[PDB]
């Protein structure tokens, strides 16, 4: 019978996508926003330096233990700072997420019937030999 | 005749590599320059 | 078709080439259907129907000079137009509506579209904030502050130092409480996920007077007012009224087609004109980049039609054809062998959580108001 | 619309959203619109669209008229009579090749079954006919616990995180730190009840953390796999589905028995099947048949596009798909030739082009 024929493109990503996938001035901003959320947390608690060190920053990022509270409005700036971070994390989640769903982006033409290489364009310049039975 | 023959990776690992390795070869100089700025004060 | 010899002498000839299409094809079903012949040619002079001085460019005209009988093409019914000839029922739902172009993507970001500040989430967090604080109680058989910075910790996440447990009961029931929290993540992010996977481009403007068209200059925007002279639109909207009208001479550059051309990256974003023939330019449009923001809204939901002569003895049968045609089901095969458009048919970013960020920066504010209680006594 | 008027005979109490008064009209409308009945002819209250369109054309066109409710109902089509082969018309027009007749108004099709006769006018709407089908509730609720995994395999991977424990202490000599601490590694907490002397206890215990980790990454892969993937909401799509295709025994979908759409299908040889299906199953009405769906007594149901659209859209309970076929509009029907016909045709036109249709419908529908 006849068909159809195409080119494949092997490779589709890197795997080493940073940050700029999802947006660099995305990832500028959420770098402002830690630097201003650190700033903030140093201003309420006035330990101190030895407070600054490690008391948001290390606990925006993981669980160090390290951060010496100043009062009840540290603990809720903290928790408040949690949600922000778990926000952030389920974003970042469902960035990824799309990014995996979108992949492959070309759909292969499932023959001529199908008009899309039906329809003449001027990136597609398919055809066959001259003087063939086709 | 006709038909004889049939027909979480490294690739997210080269640029981790790359600033792991940028980020431990300077560690050494950054604490030097902490013991240095302790010992001047 | 006439073509005068080159442009300057008024002679010519009457080359030929051959031409089909939709009409051409319901042209010929219908001559085999009624079995008449017809020698069809092209008019050169003029176009549509439109009295200048009661002078009708042609088309119509010829109909009504006694010069021919059956004129078909791109036919649009109107008032004038419905008296100097007669028309026939019609087998084409189509008529005016707008085409603006969009520069680029635009989606919803749904920032603060999160399933919180509602009464679904809230009570689930109510009953499970009360069952942690219950069974702290219990197991104590300060405290309180301890309490509240467990429940606000392995709630967001255990990312602070928080750790002060008791007996194997308090164990237990933090296993429980971070299964629950866990799950709650991991249910967030699906969720999350799953929106991104829908989308909504619903509209941009709704309406074809509903803010900007009564004067684009004091929305400040003055949209493109690109219509045809002489054509069929042109009536119709200054009829309704001349607010657009006043406007409307201010562009008029060109056909249909190079119009868009000019539309999709040239000058103008906006484009008003028939219906169908901007369906079918935005079906196969490079990229799906152009289409019209109307869903298919339109202002002039009318038919197509023959141009039949005064009482030419046509009427009665192109009817019963025609209807025919219809019922029987053919010019819908047709329609699909011609008109379908490329696409038509078949179908963490700085900005997309950026509002939030404010809400939050000003949810911090609130925090400094406290201070003040801290520093009342 | 038929809402009777009020006590005193008077049609009355009725206001726009915006305010404004409201037009209805008497009109001759029997009450027994079942089919059989003590008749009764009382002049009822009526009003809706085509009655403003009319009250339009008063008020261009100087006339006086008299609604009256049809005794039939049926749109009308060729019906050889019982007893008898001579063909006749029934319904609204069948009361055309009848006394009063002389008019005809109400939403209809321009159709070619009846054109041969009659004559119609330009079309005001254009809409066709498409199928609606009774809804149900979504099941993506979430609410069972390991209903998207398997419960039985959440079972077996309990019993092996208990049976690692359980070894685990077996390497203890504390035994209970072990467990605590197992138990608290489950779920990436730290408490730090166990902490065995052994290195070999450390490092099994670093492992098993490792694979708790893979474990809650693949029971939360699945679950939000299963959440993503959830879509199983699937109807017929079009008259070339074969599920609309083949007559089931068991679901039924039929529409307006004898109404229009009758000889339409009729007449053609391809669908032929579910023609001798709805003549067994298409219902005499616009209202019973659009409560039965709702009721889990008919699949879907096939009736003109507005029709259905309105329906759904004033109580938000069904559905309707599938994209317009038939395509066609509602025009205003006559007798024989009365001159009329030009002047309604072009007070239509006039109308529509100048912007007076778009405001009614968006009033009205």
């Amino acid at each position: 019978g006849l068909t159809i024929l195409v080119k494949k493109e092997i490779p589709r990503s890197t795997l080493d996508s940073f940050m700029q996938p999802f947006q660099s001035t995305l990832w500028l901003l959420v770098g402002l926003s830690v630097h201003v959320v650190a700033v903030m947390l140093y201003l309420l608690d006035r330990t101190l330096s030895s407070a600054m060190w490690f008391s948001w920053g290390v606990l925006l990022n993981s669980g160090i233990g390290e951060g010496a509270p100043r009062s009840f409005s540290a603990r809720i700036l903290g928790m408040v700072w949690a949600g922000f971070a778990m926000i952030i994390v389920a974003s970042y989640t469902a960035n990824l997420a799309a990014f995996l769903v979108l992949d492959r982006p070309e759909e292969r033409i499932t023959g001529i019937n199908d008009p899309r290489l039906r329809n003449p364009s001027d990136k597609f310049i398919y055809a066959t030999v001259k003087q063939s039975s086709v | 005749w006709v038909r004889y023959q049939e027909c979480l990776t490294f690739e997210n690992m080269a640029g981790v590599f790359m600033l792991v390795a940028g980020g431990i070869v300077a560690g050494i100089f950054l604490i030097f320059i902490e013991i240095a700025y302790k010992r001047h004060k | 078709k006439f073509v005068k010899i080159n442009n300057s002498t008024n002679e010519g000839m009457n080359v030929k080439k051959c031409c089909k299409g939709f009409c051409i094809d319901i042209l010929k079903k219908l001559s085999r259907t009624v079995k008449f012949t017809y020698d069809l040619y092209l008019v050169t002079n003029g176009k549509h129907g439109k009295k200048v001085n009661n002078v009708w460019n042609g088309m119509i005209g010829e109909v009504v000079y006694q010069r021919a009988v059956m004129a078909v093409g791109s036919l649009t019914i109107n008032e004038e137009r419905s008296e100097v000839v007669d028309f026939s029922v019609p087998f084409v739902e189509t008529g005016i509506s707008v085409m603006v172009s969009r520069s680029n993507g635009t989606v919803s970001p749904s920032a603060f579209l999160e399933p919180f500040s509602a009464s679904v989430w809230v009570m689930m967090f109510v009953m499970l904030l009360i069952v942690s604080a219950i069974a702290v109680f219990v197991f104590e058989y300060f405290t309180i502050g301890k309490a509240i910075w467990l429940l606000w910790g392995l709630v967001f996440n255990n990312s602070v130092p928080v750790q002060n447990p008791k007996g194997t009961t308090s164990k237990i029931m933090v296993s429980v409480w971070a299964f629950f929290a866990v799950i709650f993540l991991a249910s967030y992010t699906a969720n999350l996920a799953a929106f991104m996977i829908q989308e909504e481009f619903v509209d941009q403007v709704t309406g074809l007077s509903d803010k900007k068209f009564q004067r684009p200059h004091d929305y400040s925007p003055p949209f493109r007012f690109g219509t045809v002279p002489n054509g069929s639109t042109e009536r119709n909207i200054r009829n309704n009224y001349p607010y657009m009208h006043q406007y409307m001479t201010k562009f008029n550059q060109k056909g249909v087609e190079d119009a868009l051309v000019s539309l999709k990256t040239g000058k103008l974003d906006a484009f008003i004109y028939d219906a169908a023939v901007l369906n079918y330019k935005a079906g196969r449009d490079e990229g799906c980049k152009l289409v019209t923001i109307g869903s298919g809204y339109i202002f002039a939901t009318t038919g197509y039609g023959i141009a039949l002569q005064k009482g030419s003895p046509w009427k009665r049968q192109i009817d019963l054809a025609l209807l025919q045609f219809v019922g029987d089901g053919e010019m819908e095969e047709l329609e699909t062998l011609w008109l379908t458009g490329i696409c038509h048919n078949e179908k963490l970013d700085i900005d997309n959580m950026a509002g939030v960020f404010y809400m939050l920066a000003a949810a911090m504010a609130l925090s400094l108001i406290t201070f003040i209680w801290e520093h009342l006594f | 619309y038929v809402k009777p008027t009020l006590s005193d005979g008077t049609c009355k109490e009725e206001f726009t959203v915006n305010g404004d008064p409201v037009k209805k009209v008497i009109c001759t409308g029997p009450n027994d619109t079942s089919p059989g009945s003590p008749r009764h002819t009382v002049p009822q209250c009526c009003y809706g669209f085509c009655i403003d369109l009319l009250i339009k054309l008063a008020r261009t066109m100087n006339f006086t008229y008299e609604v009256h409710l049809v005794a039939d109902g049926k749109f009308g089509t060729q019906e050889r009579v019982n007893n008898s082969n001579k063909k006749e018309w029934n319904g609204m027009m069948g009361e055309l090749l009848s006394g009063q007749a002389d008019m005809i108004v109400a939403p209809l099709t321009i159709n070619n079954e009846r054109a041969q006769y009659i004559e119609f006018s330009k079309p005001f709407k254009y809409q066709g006919l498409t199928i609606l089908v009774k809804k149900e509730i979504p099941r993506s609720t979430l609410d069972s616990f390991m209903q998207p995994f398997q419960s039985t395999l959440w079972l077996l991977v309990g019993l092996s995180v208990h049976v690692v424990a359980v070894m685990l202490y077996l390497l203890d000599r504390t035994l209970s730190s072990a467990m605590w601490f197992s138990w608290g590694v489950l779920l990436n907490s730290g408490i730090g009840e166990g902490a065995p002397r052994s290195f070999s206890a450390r490092i099994l215990g670093m492992v098993w953390a490792g694979f708790a980790m893979i474990i809650v990454a693949s029971y939360t892969a699945n679950l939000a796999a299963f959440l993503v993937l959830d879509r199983p909401e699937e109807r017929i799509t079009g008259i070339n589905d074969p599920r609309l295709r083949n007559p089931s025994d068991k679901f039924i979908y039929a529409t307006v028995k004898q109404s229009s759409v009758d000889i339409y299908f009729r007449r053609q040889v391809e669908l032929s099947t579910m023609y001798r299906h709805m003549e067994k199953h298409n219902y005499e009405s616009a209202a019973e048949a659009i409560q039965a769906v709702r009721d889990n007594k008919l699949h879907a149901f096939i009736w003109d596009s507005a029709v259905l659209e309105f329906e759904a859209s004033q109580k938000c309970d069904l559905v309707t798909t599938g994209e317009l076929f038939f395509r066609s509009g509602f025009g205003i029907g006559m007798r024989k030739d009365s001159p009329w016909k030009q002047n309604v045709s072009l007070s239509i036109l006039k109308s529509h082009e100048n912007g007076f249709m778009e405001d009614l419908d968006k009033t009205w529908v």
